[PDB]
């Protein structure tokens, strides 16, 4: 029973770290969307200009 | 001599023919807007999800 208990003890603290970290990462991808639109506009502009 | 004749004739007697910028437009890809900001909308707001998640998967850590 002590063996079972020891696993759970360590988990309880450390999991909270991952919990935060995971959402933090997701936030970064939101910001990446703003980038994506910047990238997009540049690509489009270069293409129209290339045709000219 | 013949060089002079050619030079004279070419430059003087004909130059560029008509050609419009408007006609050019057809043959090129024109600028168009990058429509949409593309706003993402918040997901999983409130403890509605949390109550659902606590209850839904009760599978304990082993």
């Amino acid at each position: 029973r002590i063996d079972s208990v020891s696993q759970l003890q360590n988990v309880a603290e450390t999991t909270k770290v991952l919990f935060d970290v995971s959402k933090e990462t997701v936030e970064l991808e939101s910001e990446a969307f703003e980038l994506k639109q910047k990238v997009e506009l540049a690509h489009e502009a270069k293409a129209v200009l290339d045709s000219w | 001599n013949v060089i002079q004749d050619l030079y004279l004739r070419e430059l003087k007697d004909t130059k560029l023919a008509p050609s419009t910028l408007q006609d050019a437009e057809g043959n090129v890809k024109p600028w168009n807007p990058p429509q949409k900001p593309n706003l993402p909308e918040l997901e999983l707001q409130g403890p509605e999800a949390l109550k659902a998640y606590t209850e839904q998967n009760v599978e304990t850590a082993h």
